[PDB]
């Protein structure tokens, strides 16, 4: 009582190192009363990690690299509503162990947290009828010498000062995935569409980073400092629209 | 057994809150009455402002403290409220209690988990409306606390989100970094509520059901006094609501928006 | 083979603060020899915690609260029988592990490990007409350990002397949802009713709370000290009165409290 | 295979006892008797009484401290208890022993289930009765203990229910708690055991079973001697019994209460 | 493809406190071709554990319990023979965890764990007419550790002198189920019968008990010393024929101890 | 795929040793010759002879130390064995390394593993016509000592298996431990659990023979007043073979012959 | 939904290297495309090289520390990839803060720990796919991780060194080879999945390119008079083999075309 009919649409940019994975599931529903669509958005956005010299300085040498990914999808068709998307924003909950002990003249008292860190946290930045956003963000790093937070000005800062920039900062096996290599977005979306109104709509698909840059600076030991946010919205988006009758797919734009 | 779907939507991009409900109408032979079961999801942003970072001795900001949603039908039509979740809890805890010989030893261990928001049911909850209150709860401030809206330090006050007591910096630099703070607080609740209504079949076809979204910021300020930095918690000094009214259409099992409201509150 | 045939009704009492929803499943099982029917207690019954300045004075405060959640089920009719219920009373269990152990000095050592539940459910009284439990407060986890419900400091708190009886008392963070806001009830019971006997048959359903009530003192440098008036106020219920026909399916509401 | 259900019920509101039995007749093609689960609920309650706190240098209260329950067929029918639930236990723990060199350690440690009241046979079970005892075991009085109905210690005697050796005053204010007395010595039992009984196809088509419900009621009793405290238990100084006789028709699978009867004895 | 034939006896002993719940399951299975009959030995053993004051003395009482139970089948049958049974005996094994460490100091730890019963089933004798059991005493948890069941002092009390000799020995709660109570054994044997050779055959079914006796003596600050007299009593045991029919499926009882 | 069932048994009183054969004959459209699954089960006593009390500075017991069960068939005939179970294991064992300083450095390296009192692995003698195994003491706790077995060696004491105490003050005929503390399979009955599959040809004879052999080991434990033990392995060997004919036409299956044999050296 | 599966290998004995695919073609009246799940095996040897025991105070060996795939449809064929497997992981650990009072702090971090990691390459796009299975944290006994640019300031990179201070000729003062990860040393059985989608319109015949690769890292130990040192260069040897298969959509056939194999040398 249910029939899928599925599409896919893939495009790249070289200019953005984006691929978009695009599946279009259009859901008949005997049951619902409205249409039906399904958007998984998958692909791969490249980190654009890269390494280099700081001006004309030579004792200073610079890595940019992914803080976050960017990842949103927009309607303009007024008859067509967003009703279902992951993932959403969760409660963060940990478990509290705690323990109280006398020995007898002597007094113990420990609380003990414990939890689980994800490298990127995914939150849902904004969302409505029409539209969701979320950003992936960095968060924690297990490093030897223990974790450590994606905002910390030391974070990915090396161990040899070597004039080749690359060698101010970490090696490649103590990046994370999604610094070395990059995203592999997973992000769902189901809009309704008002039966019998629009033959068509529009959805623009929006995937992308903003760069953090770390410079390391040789004083003989290496040092960190950080701008954060040095570059925002670097982002590719693709204009795909739906029929609704025909379940063609087409490509509209992209910049 | 027959099962209808449908959905509804509003929108306040005002105050960036939007409603999703998904309604899922039960036919049961069995049964003498008709079945709305409906989820109530979307966004409700926390209306947070971060601080000024050139404010000097005192300063201020506006965290996402409690979110409410609340679902009511008509006290003249026959549709009440049967069911719904999530429930209050009775919270469970486990208990480890030793007792050693050697010198004696006596320990208490109790084991629990700790939700930095809580949701328990609403005061007006009755037999024609459901609601729930979202509540910022046990927050660590780094290594430290458990914090909430209502913490006391007889000297320092509420040191929910002070990043220091002997800090040498701007007050509006003196709080925890942002991304420190609990998700609810800064950024955007994404309500997962569920109610199941019956109505009467000699009753009217069309009934209408209101659905209400609203957050209450706290506003946190933080002082120096030349010797150390203090904090103060004023609850709901805004409050940013979003009250819908959707039309049931019981025979055809279809859902239309009728109104929106949106009001607000200020102390 | 069974066929149900199911019933709601759903009762609020705003002089009382309590919601009764309530469902009934008759049970027609063609290999029981009787008629049957269960009856699912659900519903809301609110903690109505309250504070207040004590009498006159400018240093003692007051806080009401449920220490215990009442619901019972009774019927009158004669050909009607308690054949089921629950929650049901069990044993208490616990893991015990103990060591023994010396070096070459002496070590002994034993630890019981166990789940506290805020509230308890305890079956008081039943008989063939009848089932009443009580959901009675028990044990809390705060900061510093878990804290018994008969603790006369519990729930006293940090802000002496703000005037505000509320500030007398934990903020609401440390409160458990059962006082906090109160508690949703999930009962079940299954009756009989011998066939062809009466064509209707009534059942009162009862749901309501006990309170007890922590006084908080200011002393002596200024803290606060807690004193108990337990069952201060008991049975403070709601009780709703139905009438369920066998052969026509049909419920009535035939009175309340 | 085939299944007739039924049940009956019968009370005793003077002693709170209650007898709840539903029967399960099975009819089974491959065997030459006829079946019939038999499974009793319902309630027996303690038969506790507080102490009187106005008692000065010598109190008592009475507690529940053992249930028994026994069901029975008639020795001139053709009916046979062939099984049950629960049966006795023979008991498991696990164990860790460790030996250590830096100097010698030994260690063990044994982890194990303790349970507050105990369910084992009666002695008296054969092939035309079964019952039960379910009886007070293992009881923690403060994370002391465990103590039972037998528990001695010299000087003390039996501390189960003692709140102080030395306390000041009052006895019958320095017993334990009530809510920290286990559930069954002071509130009600609900019983929940399972019998199978055969019956002869070439025998009566009526028959009778007996089912007896029983509490056992503990005088505990503790007193001052100008320098210490101490307590002794009186195994089952009380006893109250509820013993009724059900009619099974084996040809039309009904079950008719035929008579009831209340005995107590005090010592 | 397969049918069952169920038949059940059920024969109890006043003398020897004992209770046989037999089931025959007669197997009609058409991929084998022999016949086929599974027997469930169920039932209840009394403990008949029992306390009394030693000869004529006064400091000296005996308490008599039930080290071992005895569990066993036989048939007189040339075309029967035992084809499975349960529970057979096994290896016994352990989980080892050691450890070895430097302190700049050595250190080694081994530690080994593992599962306790009170009692262990054991295969006594077994072959194609029969097989024996034994349920032993082995170990208990008490406070003080793991109490073997070999202890000279095990079940010694803690109250002389009472003149009871009851008080000589543990209370109830500090008996293990097997020892207060007794025994409900639950074991399972197959046999195989050639078709259609003899109409019917002889099954010889034995439950029963070996008796210690622990002699319980006032000494000295007096204390009670423990004096084990191991197989005091020995195969006090209760036997049952019965005879099968093949064809027929009839059971008769043909004989008992 | 039609599966057909027997069984059979066979005895010896004199050796307390029985045997029973399951067998389950599978024909199977899909493959050329006939298939059968045959479990070995039934009882192998241990043969245990416990010490005389009243030896005085030399004592000695009997204790079934290893076991061997055999199922073959005959070389001239088209039956092999193609499956069967147990296999040897490649054993496993958990490890925990650590390293630690304080600011003093500590390194410690935690095994954990199962340890078995007997071991079953496979007859070297195992072919395509006969498979075996041997269940042999292995890992044996005397008390919260050891573990020791069958060649345990203290340069002192010799091997220490089931000697109660080093300077005990008894007769040798009460320094053992006691009975109850030895492993089970020592003391009482082995009750084995063998799995083979064969294959027969169907061109083949419709009757061939399967030969089946279970037999204990038993070892001599004898102590000696300081006290010191040996052990002396298989000093006395107990063995039951037993030939069936098994009709792969008929599915039926028959007792031929039996043959108890016994070796003390 | 129907499924039509084939299979095709292609071998460079030379390398040692062998590729296995095994193709699921996918019908679905639902979808408006053609699917193939193509699945790559078979194996990339290491190129391990032991080092000369004769050598006195400098030794070297080589390692295999990378090895990299890459699927390929051309850029003037309807044939794109769609979905593939493994992914680039977003890592997980475990945390416990502890605080205690007598003034005690602790943090303790669990975590999943990798000899050789896999993430996409970084030309990974709409016709191609493409792994790189890397040399991670490496443990020389209970020492490290180390990797490829392990780095102490005096040592150097450690990775494969017995001792600092040893007494023992160059080439035998590496550590045991049975002390090496496997891949560094032996085989690298590669499993990696892609989804390809063909446009029905489109030609029924087209070319897929894999290519499996290994990078061999120059690895060398120097002794100066006090004390040894390592050295790791990265890549000083590739091996490359790569084929080119052609798929025929219409008829679920696949068949080999051609095959190259291509070094570099440092």
């Amino acid at each position: 009582d249910i029939e899928i009919i599925k599409r896919t649409e893939d495009k790249t940019s070289n200019k953005w190192g984006v691929t978009q994975n695009i599946q279009f599931d259009f859901v008949k529903d005997k049951k619902y009363n409205k249409d039906a669509l399904i958007l998984k958005m998958q692909g791969f956005i490249s980190s654009r990690t890269t390494y280099y010299n700081y001006k004309k300085t030579n004792h200073v040498k610079a890595m940019r690299w992914p803080f976050q990914y960017n990842i949103g999808l927009k309607t303009n068709d007024k008859y067509v509503s967003l009703i279902n998307y992951l993932p959403k924003n969760k409660i963060e909950s940990t478990n509290v162990s705690q323990t109280l002990g006398y020995n007898i003249g002597s007094f113990n008292y420990s609380k003990s947290i414990s939890y689980t860190q994800q490298n990127y946290v995914s939150e849902v930045e904004q969302q409505n009828s029409k539209s969701v956003l979320w950003g992936v963000k960095a968060n924690s790093f297990a490093t030897e010498s223990g974790q450590k937070s994606a905002f910390d000005s030391d974070l990915f800062v090396g161990y040899k000062p070597s004039k080749d920039p690359r060698d101010y900062f970490v090696p490649d096996s103590e990046l994370p995935p999604l610094v070395q290599s990059g995203f592999n977005p997973s992000f769902i979306a189901t809009v309704s569409h008002e039966k019998g109104s629009s033959d068509t709509s529009e959805f623009e698909i929006t995937y992308g980073r903003n760069m953090d840059v770390t410079h390391a600076i040789k004083r003989s030991y290496l040092d960190g400092h950080r701008v954060h946010n040095a570059f925002v919205n670097r982002n590719y988006t693709v204009k795909y629209e739906v029929n609704w009758k025909t379940h063609e797919i087409k490509v509209k734009g992209q910049n | 057994v027959t099962l209808y779907k449908t959905t509804a939507t509003a929108d306040s991009d005002k105050f960036k809150i939007s409603q999703i409900l998904t309604f899922n109408f039960i036919k049961d032979k069995s049964y003498d009455k008709d079945t709305l079961v409906l989820k109530a999801t979307g966004n409700i942003n926390s209306g947070f402002v971060k601080p000024n970072p050139n404010d000097y001795d005192f300063s201020k900001l506006y965290w996402g403290a409690k979110y409410n949603v609340s679902i009511s039908s008509q006290s003249n039509d026959s549709v009440n409220v049967v069911d719904y979740a999530p429930k209050n809890q009775n919270e469970e805890f486990q208990v480890q209690n030793t007792l050693g010989y050697t010198n004696t030893a006596f320990s208490e261990t109790i084991n629990y988990k700790q939700e930095s928001y809580r949701t328990t049911l609403s005061r007006n909850t009755n037999y024609k409306n459901v609601g729930w209150g979202v509540e910022a709860h046990k927050i660590m401030n780094n290594g430290w606390g458990p914090y909430g809206r209502d913490s006391f330090h007889p000297t320092y006050g509420n040191e929910l989100f002070l990043a220091g007591r002997q800090s040498s910096a701007y007050a509006g630099q003196n709080f925890i970094a942002q991304h420190q703070m609990p998700l609810l607080s800064r950024s955007n609740f994404n309500p997962e509520f569920l109610s199941v209504l019956s109505h009467r079949q000699d009753g009217a076809k069309k009934s209408k059901i209101t659905v209400t979204y609203q957050r209450e910021m706290d506003l946190y300020q933080i002082r120096w006094n030349g010797f150390y930095w203090a904090g103060a918690n004023y609850k709901n000094f805004k409050t940013r609501t979003f009250k819908s009214t959707y039309e049931i259409d019981w025979e055809n099992h279809k859902v239309k928006l009728l109104d929106t409201k949106e009001t607000e509150n200020n102390k």
